[PDB]
């Protein structure tokens, strides 16, 4: 093309303003672009790769930097408890004097404090100067550089790779899971021997001295010898104080469990043992296929093969290889699926098991990582699904997978999505009811008729782990048990300490109010799969358009006849979807930042009796706990919250602003921009200049794109103030 | 007669009187054994 | 612009053209129906995208399908 | 070429070598196998039971966490004996 | 302390990478 | 076989009456691509409830 | 206790629920005087709470530390009335009326105008059907083993 | 002196860059190749 | 907005109690001038305040208000 | 008319209109009364006058005074 979408001449050639706009949101889109080949596609893919990793290290170089320039780490080292943490300094031309005390309070320049949790990784990985922040930033920008020249590189003739070295598999996974992850683990232990626990015990081990202060007395001895229990032996004392000598240890690698007690954290000489062991494992699974080398399997034998013989699951996984291996998009979908189980689980393992030390009493930073993560989670696993249906309408061969298992799944639609309706109205009746139930017999004066089920299960599955406060005497919370036996002597001292303190996040205890939440949260996740189900499996066609597929992913309607086709594409079912994403994350984050903040504040029995009617949530939640926020800038003056309390009412505005692509629609607009035009041709003065993009209203699918993101933008910037406002204004 | 009662036998009105009258006993029934939780 | 096809389940009722709002649709000669006659789409340039067309097709599935694709100005229904 | 019909596989599936294994001493490996993981844990766990003298992980043996490769083992090798009995092998 | 050399040190290495950008935008398109 | 008030199962999968049964009204004798006319006692998301099928596509139901 | 809860009738916050309340009703009725009609109410209201409260201590109810009822339902049969024996009832109830109502639209469905006696309902015919099915349970197993009630496969599906 | 830095291209960053970028975008846009 | 406007205008510059002597006390004490002059004092000053009675109306005649105003809200 | 007739009914039967008449100040207007079903009966606010009910928000009670009623009865 010779206009601004040169990858494709339809929009080049249109002469209104969607060119723009349209130019900029298919720019990623490479496998539709003209001229199109399979070979080049991979080729700028992995090039753009490079960039996107290059980047990913820039923003890292930037936090030491800014950290080490600007901060407070080192004092922080000196009292952890003690000082609020700095992330970069501020400038704005902007600040009125007051602004410029209030928020250099506690320090002598206007300063943001971080709520990032970097200060508590550093300092458990081994940092303790400003310096060695620096050495860090620098390095990474030297291979930030790197990653760009390898772009260039791989980009030039001699050296773009072949369409077939992008579809070896074996290889690929072979080197990933035996040196990308299991190697690295390897060096992980590494560093955690050498640099953090010796650090962790007052000793200082640098590039300056690592190469003659040995990680442990004995040596390597122990190693090649096999005694390797030497490594165990002399664990840190109860009484060690982190960061100094005082009562501290010889060990390794040990099995301990538990918090270090000071520290409130997972002992480090058990991360490196634990990093050891995966390393191990991970190597001999990268062992697997075949490699140019003879031995190995190969996955295509291994899929065609299973096949149950009883017929149940049709002809098995015969077809699938070619379909995987065939799809960037299928390849793409299973990435970003099992990559938002793993942020979920970081999420929920990091605030029971705190891996970094001092991090548990940072009541702020705590919070806001686990709503980051949780966030992240659901962005990640709506876009799986949504590049599942991708594939169905552009990559899915039906005759390939004949009488497959992909392609039986297709056949039974019916039967899944009505079920998966079944799950969400049973779900949501009783829930909703129960929740109403409570409200009015509280509401009338008698909370001796609220409908409340314990969490029986759930207690049950504790106290199997070692929590006595259930009574149930179960596996590991019984001394009887054959289970209780076999690690009593291991690891169990440490678990079962940790598990019945009550002021650890170790299996926090339950009651009646989770019972109700939890079903909550069961709602929204089948409520948002069944929309997502619904699109990828419905995307290819339905009774309503049976060529669907012949349209592609996203198009704006199919008419206004059969009925009306409005929002019958499949994209449209991922705009449906977010809404129910956001909402049932919500859910999860509002009940993890009520529950703790109850916690925090020393009134459990708040969330206990209130979290079983919604008053409650409205009242002694979001009303009570607004009070510092709405506060950060009155009549009377303002605080350090001033900037988090503005952006809670810009919040509210974004996304009031989405209402408006969403309810109103392009005809409407389009008349009013046509009378405009008029205008402008008909004032003098202004007549002399003209646009060269005729101006037209934004197109359907365009405005829900829109409107979500203002949507979107708006709902996590005005939680984001809440959350960190409100723990921050009270705990903090 | 017979038209007043086709109208009579209309869905709408027949969904009203329906449950007018299962309201009403629920109604009742409470009114008679009210307060419970659980069949004692 | 946009693309019209017609298929051979078309039974010539002639709906369809009296139905277009720009003259894009036309009935000729044929001889796989009753009625001995299809409809054509000889100019394409001047479809709006309405589809009033297909919603005025009888047959069991469209048998007059339009395919929007590239916007011109005629095709934007721009006056000015 | 692995893709097969029926009620049982063919021997193909079953490797290189353990394709051309007689039936009976699949079993017989495979019976033996289980024997030894079984008693590795058995003695293990009077390892773990003892009253001390287990610290600093004193009770993981070298010999008994090889042998507890045996169960894994025995799974796939009484799978394969059935596999090659039905090939008639 | 993060010297003032130092802090110059940085900016020289970030231009670089502003450079080597460019090149890869470019050579993408 | 396809006849005047015979009843037949619909086999073109586009159709809204896919795997269900109407009565053939009159099959036309001309060569014409689709001769049979079906009729069906349930309107389509148009509200059509007839249409011409082809001989293949229809199977006899008694 | 299951879960650490303790009776309701030995749980101190149930009793001090209980005077509380009263004690509210109370104190409003001593405004209005005597048999005034006012004043009568709340006295009869406050019976009424009584006599909940005591209903609830005498049953196999389990109190919490807030003083208030928390039910189970993991399946033991000590607490039946609580949830199990309850929900018989809301299958029995439902099962009713899904059964006599699919019996109704299949009936109907061979009538001279089957959209019609959707409309306007033959009530004589409705309710002879609505009194069939109070033995639901054994008819459904008896038509699902008859092939009956599920069909096969000659159904309208989607194109793909 | 480093602690000048934040008043010299603090001011450079949030307006003369952003406007020369979307300075050449604009021409960019509007050229017809 | 109109009727937002009249509610707290009124209860601010108008509504209240006076002495027998001229005391004059409003009902939420003149704070119309200085806090619904930006957003935030609405928000603070106005829905967060005013609505005390509602959310705390369980237990109460008017805790049917309570239960509507949060079924309005669904 | 059939509401404002039900209004006007609801007053003369289901109203503290006399005692309010006496003391309006103090007295607050009452002129719905809910059954005793289900605690529901909470909803009965000690408007005054020995009478129980909700407070109405409609304006009956002045208009009649204006108009010179004086009594149920009328
Ligand atoms: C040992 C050699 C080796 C190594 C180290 C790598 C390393 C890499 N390759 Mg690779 N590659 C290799 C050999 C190797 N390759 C070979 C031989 C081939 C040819 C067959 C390729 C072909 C190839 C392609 C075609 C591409 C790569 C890419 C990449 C990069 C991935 C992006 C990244 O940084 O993520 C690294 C991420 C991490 C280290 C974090 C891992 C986090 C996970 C979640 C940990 C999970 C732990 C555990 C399982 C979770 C438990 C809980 C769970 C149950 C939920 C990475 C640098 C991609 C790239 O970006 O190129 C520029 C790419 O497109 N490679
Ligand atoms: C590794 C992750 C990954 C990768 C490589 C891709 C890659 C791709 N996706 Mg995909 N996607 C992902 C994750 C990913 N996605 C996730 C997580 C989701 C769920 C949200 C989706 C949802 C999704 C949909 C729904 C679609 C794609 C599409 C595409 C393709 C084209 C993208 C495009 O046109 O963008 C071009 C560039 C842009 C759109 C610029 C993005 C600008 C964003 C929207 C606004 C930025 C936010 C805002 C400005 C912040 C300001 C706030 C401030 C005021 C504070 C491309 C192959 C499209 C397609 O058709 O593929 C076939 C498509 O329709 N993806
Ligand atoms: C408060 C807002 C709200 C509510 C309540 C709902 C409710 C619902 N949505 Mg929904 N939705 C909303 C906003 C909302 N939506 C928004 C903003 C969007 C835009 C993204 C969507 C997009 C959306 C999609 C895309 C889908 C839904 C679906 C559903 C249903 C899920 C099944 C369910 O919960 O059954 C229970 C339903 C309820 C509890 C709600 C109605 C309750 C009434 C009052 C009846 C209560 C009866 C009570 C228990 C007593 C009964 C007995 C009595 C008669 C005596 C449900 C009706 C899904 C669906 O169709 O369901 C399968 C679906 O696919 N919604
Ligand atoms: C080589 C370094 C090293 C060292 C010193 C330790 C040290 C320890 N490990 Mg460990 N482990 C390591 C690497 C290491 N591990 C790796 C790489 C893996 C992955 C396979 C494991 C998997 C592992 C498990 C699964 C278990 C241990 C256990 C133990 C503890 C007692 C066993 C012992 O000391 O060795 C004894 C080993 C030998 C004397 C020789 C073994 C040689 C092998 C078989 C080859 C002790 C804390 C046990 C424990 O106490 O935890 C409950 C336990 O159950 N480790
Ligand atoms: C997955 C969750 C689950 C499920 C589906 C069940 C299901 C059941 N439980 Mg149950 N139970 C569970 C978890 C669960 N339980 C847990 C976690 C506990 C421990 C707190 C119990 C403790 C328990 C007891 C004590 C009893 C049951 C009983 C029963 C049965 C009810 C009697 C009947 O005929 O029906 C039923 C099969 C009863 C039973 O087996 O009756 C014969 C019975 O007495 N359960
Ligand atoms: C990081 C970006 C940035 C920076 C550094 C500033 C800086 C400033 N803004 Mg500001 N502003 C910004 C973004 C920014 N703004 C944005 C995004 C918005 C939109 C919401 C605004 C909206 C805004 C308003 C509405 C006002 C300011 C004002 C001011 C000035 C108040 C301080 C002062 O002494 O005023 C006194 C002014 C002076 C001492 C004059 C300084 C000399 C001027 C700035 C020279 C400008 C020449 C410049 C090179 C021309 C640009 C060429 C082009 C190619 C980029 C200060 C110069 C106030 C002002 O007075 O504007 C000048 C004012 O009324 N700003
Ligand atoms: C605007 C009109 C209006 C409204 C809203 C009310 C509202 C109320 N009146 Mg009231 N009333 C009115 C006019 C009105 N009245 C008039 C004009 C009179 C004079 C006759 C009365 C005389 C009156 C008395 C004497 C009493 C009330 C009572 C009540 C309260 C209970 C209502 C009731 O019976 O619930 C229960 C409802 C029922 C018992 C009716 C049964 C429901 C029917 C069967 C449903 C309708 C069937 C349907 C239409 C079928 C269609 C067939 C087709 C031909 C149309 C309620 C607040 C009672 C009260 O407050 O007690 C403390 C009370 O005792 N009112
Ligand atoms: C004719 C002749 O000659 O013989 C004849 C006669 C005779 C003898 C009667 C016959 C026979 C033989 C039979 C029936 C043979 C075998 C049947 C068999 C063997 C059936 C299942 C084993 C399943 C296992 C092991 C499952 C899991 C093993 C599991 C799940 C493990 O996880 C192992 C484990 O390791 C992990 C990974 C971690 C370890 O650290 C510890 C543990 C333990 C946890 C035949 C077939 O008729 C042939
Ligand atoms: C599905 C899956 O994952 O399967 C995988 C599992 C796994 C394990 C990865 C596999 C592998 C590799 C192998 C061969 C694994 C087997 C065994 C393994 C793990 C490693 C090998 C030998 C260890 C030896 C010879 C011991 C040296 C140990 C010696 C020589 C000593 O005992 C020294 C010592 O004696 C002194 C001198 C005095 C004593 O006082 C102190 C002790 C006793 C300590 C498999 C089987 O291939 C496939
Ligand atoms: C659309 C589509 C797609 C996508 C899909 C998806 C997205 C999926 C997802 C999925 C998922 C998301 C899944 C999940 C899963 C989970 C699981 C599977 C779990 C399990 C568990 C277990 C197995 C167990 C565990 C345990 C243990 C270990 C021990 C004891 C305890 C317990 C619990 C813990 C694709 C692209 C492919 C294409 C086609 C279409
Ligand atoms: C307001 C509104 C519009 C009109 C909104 C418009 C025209 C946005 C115009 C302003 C934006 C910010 C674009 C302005 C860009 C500047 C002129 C600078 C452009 C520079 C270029 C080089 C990019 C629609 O077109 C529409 C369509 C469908 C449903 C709802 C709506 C809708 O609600
Ligand atoms: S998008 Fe427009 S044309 Fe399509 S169904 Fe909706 S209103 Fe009709
Ligand atoms: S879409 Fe509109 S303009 Fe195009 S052929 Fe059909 S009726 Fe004519």
């Amino acid at each position: 093309a010779t206009k601004f979408p040169k990858f494709s001449q339809a929009l080049a050639q249109d002469p209104a303003t969607r060119r723009i706009w349209y130019g900029i949101a298919t720019a990623h889109d490479l496998e539709a672009h003209d001229g199109m080949t399979e070979e080049n596609l991979y080729q700028k893919i992995f090039a753009s790769h490079f960039g996107h990793l290059a980047i990913i290290f820039l923003w890292t170089s930037g936090n030491l930097f800014h950290v080490a320039w600007q901060g407070n780490f080192e004092k922080w080292v000196s009292n952890p408890l003690k000082t609020r943490p700095i992330a970069h300094s501020i400038w704005d031309p902007h600040f009125g004097e007051s602004a410029l005390k209030a928020f250099s309070k506690g320090n002598t320049y206007p300063v943001n404090i971080t709520f990032s949790g970097l200060y508590q990784w550093w300092y458990t990985i081994g940092f303790r100067t400003n310096q060695e922040l620096y050495k860090g930033s620098i390095g990474l920008l030297l291979l930030a550089s790197v990653l760009l020249i390898a772009g260039w590189l791989h980009l030039q003739p001699k050296f773009r790779p072949s369409l077939s070295w992008f579809k070896n598999n074996e290889s690929r996974l072979n080197h990933h899971l035996s040196g990308l992850l299991g190697f690295s683990s390897l060096a992980w232990t590494g560093h955690l021997v050498h640099v953090a626990i010796p650090a962790s015990r007052g000793v200082h081990v640098g590039w300056d001295n690592f190469l003659t202060t040995p990680p442990h007395p004995a040596g390597l001895t122990p190693f090649f010898t096999g005694n390797w229990t030497v490594y165990a032996e002399n664990p840190d004392s109860a009484t060690h104080v982190f960061n100094t000598s005082e009562g501290s240890g010889t060990a390794i690698l040990t099995f301990l469990g538990g918090f270090h007690p000071q520290t409130q954290s997972l002992w480090l000489s058990d991360m490196a043992h634990h990093h050891l062991a995966i390393a191990v494992v991970f190597i001999v699974a990268g062992h697997m296929y075949r490699t140019n080398f003879g031995i190995g399997h190969n996955m295509k034998e291994i899929l065609d093969a299973h096949r149950p013989p009883g017929g149940r699951l049709g002809a098995g996984h015969v077809g699938l290889f070619e379909t995987i291996t065939n799809s960037l998009h299928m390849q793409l979908g299973l990435a970003l699926a099992c990559l938002g189980v793993a942020t979920s689980l970081t999420a929920q393992h990091m605030y029971a098991l705190t891996p970094y030390a001092y991090l548990s009493k940072d009541f702020t930073t705590e919070a806001a990582l686990y709503t980051h993560h949780q966030y992240i989670a659901g962005f990640l696993m709506v876009g799986a699904f949504a590049h599942g249906a991708i594939f169905f309408v552009r990559d899915y061969d039906p005759e390939l997978n004949k009488n497959n298992v992909l392609a039986r799944m297709l056949e039974h639609k019916e039967a899944i999505i009505s079920h998966l309706s079944w799950a969400s109205l049973f779900l949501g009746f009783h829930t909703l009811g129960l929740y109403i139930h409570n409200d009015t017999v509280v509401a009338f004066g008698q909370p001796e008729k609220q409908i409340l089920f314990e969490p029986l299960f759930a207690e049950y599955i504790q106290a199997a782990s070692g929590k006595a406060v259930y009574q149930f005497n179960v596996l590991l919370a019984s001394s009887t048990s054959p289970a209780t036996a076999a690690g009593n002597q291991v690891w169990l001292p440490g678990w079962l300490e940790a598990i019945n303190n009550p002021k650890t996040d170790l299996f926090l205890k339950i009651g009646p109010g989770d019972f109700l939440v939890h079903h909550a949260i069961a709602l929204g996740l089948h409520v948002t799969a069944l929309i997502l189900v619904k699109g990828a499996l419905d995307a290819r066609g339905s009774k309503l358009m049976p060529d669907k597929k012949d349209f592609g992913y996203s198009f704006p309607c199919d008419g206004p006849g059969r009925g009306g086709t409005c929002d019958i594409s499949a994209w449209d079912a991922f705009y449906l979807a977010m809404f129910w994403m956001l909402n049932t994350i919500g859910w999860v984050t509002f009940y993890w930042h009520w529950k703790h903040m109850t916690i925090w504040g020393g009134n459990p029995g708040q969330f206990d009796e209130s979290s079983n009617y919604i008053m409650g949530w409205l009242r002694d939640y979001l009303w009570l706990n607004s009070s510092p926020l709405i506060n950060g800038y009155n009549p009377f003056g303002m605080n350090n919250l001033s900037v988090w309390s503005w952006m809670f009412l810009f919040g509210h505005l974004i996304w009031a602003t989405g209402f408006m692509f969403l309810i109103s629609w392009r005809g409407y607009w389009q008349e009013l921009i046509e009378t405009l035009v008029w205008a402008h041709e008909r004032t003098p003065l202004a007549n002399l200049i003209r646009w060269r993009d005729k101006p037209v209203a934004l197109s359907i699918v365009q405005a829900r794109l829109v409107g979500l993101v203002h949507f979107s933008v708006g709902y996590i910037l005005t939680y984001a103030a809440f959350v960190i406002a409100s723990t921050s204004g009270k705990f903090a | 007669m017979n038209d007043f009662q086709k109208y009579l036998s209309t869905a709408p009105v027949l969904l009203t009187l329906w449950m007018t009258f299962t309201a009403g006993f629920i109604i009742e029934v409470n009114r008679f054994f009210p307060d419970m939780l659980g069949l004692y | 612009s946009h693309t019209v096809k017609i298929y051979d389940t078309c039974i010539g009722c002639t709906q369809c053209v009296r139905a277009c709002p720009t003259d894009v649709l036309e009935m000729v000669p044929w001889d796989g129906c009753k009625s001995g006659q299809i409809a054509s789409s000889p100019r394409v340039e001047d479809c709006v995208g309405c589809k009033r067309c297909e919603t005025a097709c009888p047959t069991d599935f469209l048998s007059v399908r339009v395919y929007l694709g590239a916007e011109t100005t005629r095709s934007l229904g721009l006056a000015y | 070429d692995m893709t097969w019909e029926g009620e049982y596989p063919p021997s193909k599936v079953l490797g290189p070598i353990m394709s051309k294994m007689p039936s009976g001493l699949l079993a017989i490996i495979s019976m033996a196998s289980l024997g030894v993981c079984v008693y590795s844990c058995v003695q293990t766990g009077f390892l773990l039971r003892e009253p001390g003298a287990i610290e600093n992980g004193s009770w993981v043996r070298w010999y008994y966490v090889v042998e507890g490769l045996g169960g894994p083992l025995a799974w796939g090798t009484h799978v394969a004996s059935w596999i090659q009995r039905k090939n008639g092998m | 302390m993060i010297t003032d050399f130092q802090v110059y040190i940085a900016l020289m290495a970030a231009l670089l990478a502003s450079v080597l950008a460019i090149r890869l935008g470019a050579t993408l398109y | 076989m396809i006849d005047r008030n015979s009843k037949v199962r619909i086999l073109r999968k586009e159709s809204y009456w896919f795997n269900q049964i109407g009565t053939v009204a009159t099959v036309d004798q001309s060569g014409i691509r689709y001769p049979a006319v079906v009729r069906f006692e349930s309107v389509n998301y148009a509200g059509t409830n007839t249409n011409n099928f082809a001989l293949d596509e229809l199977v006899e139901v008694k | 206790e299951i879960g650490g809860l303790t009776k309701c009738s030995e749980s101190a916050a149930f009793t001090k629920r209980l005077n509380a309340s009263v004690k509210k009703l109370e104190q409003r009725a001593s405004q209005y005087e005597a048999d005034s009609p006012p004043a009568l109410a709340l006295k009869q209201q406050v019976e009424r709470t009584q006599a909940r409260f005591d209903k609830y201590s005498r049953s196999e109810l389990l109190c919490g530390a807030d003083g208030l009822p928390h039910l189970v339902a993991d399946g033991r049969w000590s607490h039946a009335a609580e949830f199990i024996l309850p929900g018989f009832g809301f299958i029995y109830i439902s099962g009713w009326i899904g059964w006599v109502g699919r019996k109704y639209l299949r009936a109907v469905s061979t009538s001279a105008n089957p959209s019609e006696s959707e409309i306007i309902i033959n009530v004589p015919l409705a309710l002879k059907i609505m009194t069939t099915g109070y033995i639901w349970p054994i008819s459904a197993w008896q038509e699902l083993i008859s092939n009956d009630l599920v069909a096969v496969s000659e159904e309208i599906t989607v194109s793909p | 002196a480093a602690s000048f830095l934040p008043s010299i291209l603090v001011p450079l960053v949030g307006l003369i860059f952003p406007a020369f970028s979307m300075a050449l975008f604009f021409l960019y846009v509007q050229t017809d190749d | 907005v109109v009727i937002f406007h009249f509610s707290w205008k009124m209860q601010s510059d108008v509504w209240g109690t006076i002495t027998p002597d001229g005391a004059i006390s409003h009902i939420t004490g003149g704070n119309f001038a200085q806090s619904s002059i930006t957003i935030n004092g609405w928000l603070r000053d106005f829905l967060w305040s005013q609505a005390s009675q509602v959310i705390q109306s369980y237990g109460s005649a008017s805790s049917a208000y309570g239960l509507i105003f949060l079924g309005a809200h669904f | 008319f059939l509401w404002i007739s039900g209004m006007h009914f609801h007053g003369a039967y289901f109203s503290n209109y006399s005692a309010w008449l006496t003391d309006p100040i103090s007295i607050k207007q009452s002129s719905q009364v809910v059954w005793p079903i289900v605690g529901q009966e909470i909803l009965n606010a000690d408007v005054g006058g020995n009478f129980q009910g909700i407070q109405t928000t409609s304006g009956w009670f002045q208009m009649w005074r204006a108009e010179g009623i004086t009594s149920e009865v009328e």
